[PDB]
DNA sequence: TTCCGGGACTTCCGGTCAT
DNA sequence: AAGACCGGAAGTACACCGGA
């Protein structure tokens, strides 16, 4: 499992939303919660020292592709620069709205 | 190369040179994302290039990065011809991608009806939840479609 | 064909910038 | 003066390959 595909899990997981979330409807997400994110990945890779300074490390390496990029200026923010519609079926904005629509109706049960 | 050659091929709905790629021993490949030629042929419509890839041996159920098969393809993309065949050969009706979802699932998000029959009649299962808790009736429901929604139920 | 040596992070770190 | 991000250098683990 690459990063990016543990990070599109989290961003389409309406339980994960308060530790990385979609930031607008064009593919930007922050992580919200940077070490918790950090953490998780590192539970998936089976690597009990990640951190947030290693996983941006290798968010970097991204830099050079054609799926994640940073958001200058915006503390903690990516972009998915790839077209999701494309790639599975729904673009960022189709995700979040859906996304959303689950945690509320979450929310509303509890 | 070979495996690439094959990939294009599909793609571009090249049967002929598909089965002369596999012959020469062609790699069965995929792209960056997981992309087999099977996927490509599916999703683009080529029904020989597909059927040539099925009686070459290639994997029916091939997973792309986020978990989509062919089948999820044909069904997304209305190929009811293509979802057919790679049924015909033994294509799990009910495998479920990166959000959970079916063939069913996407062919009607799509409002591919005829599909939705198809994959109804091939046994699919009708209930499915996607991880947005979503079966393919909430899908026609929250696309308006009361056609689907009455099939879906 | 079996067998087998040879192309995505993780960890550490020095440095820019802006607060 | 004293946090977030950058990108090089080196290490690892696992996928894939062209050959004996």
């Amino acid at each position: 499992i690459q990063l990016w595909q543990f990070l599109l899990e989290l961003l389409t997981d309406k339980d994960a939303r308060d530790c990385i979330s979609w930031v607008g409807d064009e593919g930007e997400f922050k992580l919200n919660q940077p070490e918790l994110v950090a953490q998780k990945w590192g539970q998936r890779k089976n690597k009990p020292t990640m951190n947030y300074e290693k996983l941006s490390r290798a968010l970097r390496y991204y830099y050079d592709g054609d799926m994640i990029c940073k958001v200058q200026g915006k503390r903690f923010v990516y972009k998915f620069v790839c077209d999701l519609k494309t790639l599975i079926g729904y673009s960022a904005a189709e995700l979040n709205r859906l996304v959303i629509e689950c945690e509320q109706k979450k929310l509303a049960r509890m | 190369d070979l495996g690439k050659k094959l990939l294009e091929a599909a793609r571009a709905g090249q049967d002929d040179e598909v089965r002369i790629l596999m012959a020469n021993g062609a790699p069965f490949t995929t792209d960056w994302l997981g992309t087999s030629p099977l996927h490509l042929a599916a999703q683009y419509g080529h029904f020989s290039t597909t059927e040539v890839l099925l009686r070459a041996g290639v994997s029916r159920d091939a997973r792309t990065k986020v978990d989509r098969t062919p089948l999820h393809m044909a069904a997304s993309e209305g190929h009811a011809n293509i979802v057919e065949v790679l049924l015909k050969h033994g294509a799990d009706v009910n495998a479920k991608d990166m959000l959970k979802m079916t063939a069913l699932h996407w062919a009607t998000e799509h409002n591919h009806q005829e599909v939705v029959e198809l994959l109804i009649k091939y046994g699919a299962d009708v209930h499915t939840q996607s991880k947005f808790c979503k079966t393919a009736f909430d899908i026609s429901i929250d696309n308006g479609n009361e056609d689907l929604a009455e099939i879906l139920q």
